[PDB]
């Protein structure tokens, strides 16, 4: 089996920038080459066949260099949609082989979040549970602590948070924190707190409400 | 144009056996021979094997030989690929692609397979409304949770795919239950919280789930002054 190996996991990179993705294989694969660019929740789309020759739709700053063993995908004037996954492959002989993937990380100035809190909806409430969403939106870069307070006690153990991939326009991370509590346990407290730090704060930014009160 | 049309996310027992489907469109089916390609954890890319759609001479990669089996419909221009003893690491994402000379140069939207013995829940659907707590000046956040669904995934859409900007749609939580729960949001000039309607489309395919939420304002108490 022929191993292609992507020595990088993560290449970051600014917007009008060049970048080289590395891929390293085992063997002479004598040029036999594809890029394959996946942007979050799609399928693979290829770049480039046989080392250097662009596929249709394909802009003309994605450039594809190499010969025997080590082979370049080159994004001349980097944009931000080109955030993705690229992986290598050998198409020389079988079993063909892809390399490990390359996330390319593009750079942008610091952005703070929006923080938005969003209660239980009344209906919910009546099913037995209360889901307390917080939303941080459009945000760079991605490290954020995001601590749940109810009434001005540290909260721990019973919050979830997910975070979306850079968005193709602004380069920037959202998150959502969602604080689960049974329906019995969130009517004893009043003051529930989203309390966010970031970089691109002075100071961490609390978002707040009175339970059932405006 | 051309497109790869596959068959929808499986939710499968262990020890039985899937088949997945891949129509080719848009092009002569029989002019190219078919892939598949398995993307498991996150990253993995396993080539599975080819099947030439003009012979039906299929040849596969040693670490599938047994479990892989390829067939050929030139008929329905479709592809077919069979995944016997499932356990569950066959849960992963199978793409087909077609081979366009020594290139995989289209692929498909991919086809979700899960491993599991429990039976699909379709998901609860609750409003995330808006209000002052979710104003920042000029744009309201508002949005949609959607909670205690089995298995992945869910797809949400505002308006009926008519709100795109601004809208988010985070990766699915699993709660202590076993079951998923996502949230997606968007982001929305307040001037128009009142005069426009906004609804999430919410389609859990495996449950066969399809709920249209109305998310309105919440019910409130103001300040007294
Ligand atoms: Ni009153």
């Amino acid at each position: 089996d022929i191993v292609m190996t992507q020595s990088h996991k993560f290449m970051s990179t600014s917007v009008g920038d060049r970048v080289s993705i590395t891929c390293k294989a085992s063997q002479d694969v004598s040029t036999a080459v594809a890029w394959y660019q996946q942007k979050p929740g799609q399928s693979p789309k290829l770049l480039i066949y046989w080392a250097s020759t662009r596929h249709t739709g394909v802009p003309d700053r994605f450039t594809g260099s190499g010969s025997g063993t080590d082979y370049t995908l080159t994004i001349s004037s980097v944009q931000a949609e080109d955030l993705a996954l690229y992986y290598c492959q050998q198409h020389y002989s079988t079993p063909y082989t892809f390399g490990g993937g390359t996330k390319l990380e593009i750079k942008r100035t610091v952005a703070a979040p929006s923080v938005f809190i969003f209660p239980p909806s009344d209906e919910q409430l009546k099913s037995g549970t209360a889901s307390v969403v917080c939303l941080l939106n459009n945000f760079y870069p991605r490290e954020a602590k995001v601590q749940w307070k109810v009434d001005n006690a540290l909260q721990s153990g019973n919050s979830q948070e997910s975070v979306t991939e850079q968005d193709s326009k602004d380069s920037t991370y959202s998150l959502s924190s969602t604080l689960t509590l049974s329906k019995a346990d969130y009517e004893k407290h009043k003051v529930y707190a989203c309390e966010v730090t970031h970089q691109g704060l002075s100071s961490p930014v609390t978002k707040s409400f009175n339970r059932g009160e405006c | 144009q051309v497109q790869l049309q596959q068959s929808g996310a499986e939710l499968v027992r262990p020890g039985v056996s899937v088949r997945i489907s891949c129509k080719g469109s848009g092009y002569t089916f029989t002019d190219y021979a078919m892939h598949w390609v398995k993307q498991s954890h996150a990253k993995s890319l396993e080539w599975i094997g080819v099947i030439s759609t003009y012979s039906g001479d299929a040849r596969f990669n040693q670490k599938f030989t047994g479990k892989a089996t390829m067939t050929v419909d030139k008929s329905s221009s479709t592809a077919y690929m069979e995944l016997a003893r499932l356990t569950s690491e066959d849960s992963a994402i199978y793409y087909c692609a077609r081979e366009v000379r020594r290139s995989m140069d289209y692929w498909g939207q991919g086809t979700s397979v899960t491993v599991s013995s429990a039976s699909t829940k379709g998901p609860s659907v609750f409003p995330l409304a808006p209000s002052s707590k979710s104003t920042s000046g000029g744009t309201a956040a508002l949005g949609c949770l959607v909670k205690d669904y089995f298995p992945e995934p869910v797809t949400v859409s505002w308006n009926s795919g008519a709100l795109t900007s601004g809208v988010h749609t985070f990766p699915a939580v699993l709660q202590s239950s076993g079951l998923y729960s996502l949230s997606s949001v968007v982001t929305v000039p307040s001037s128009s919280l009142g005069t426009q309607t906004y609804i999430c489309n919410v389609n859990h395919k495996p449950s066969n789930t399809k709920v249209d939420k109305k998310v309105e304002p919440k019910s409130c108490h103001h300040h007294h002054h």
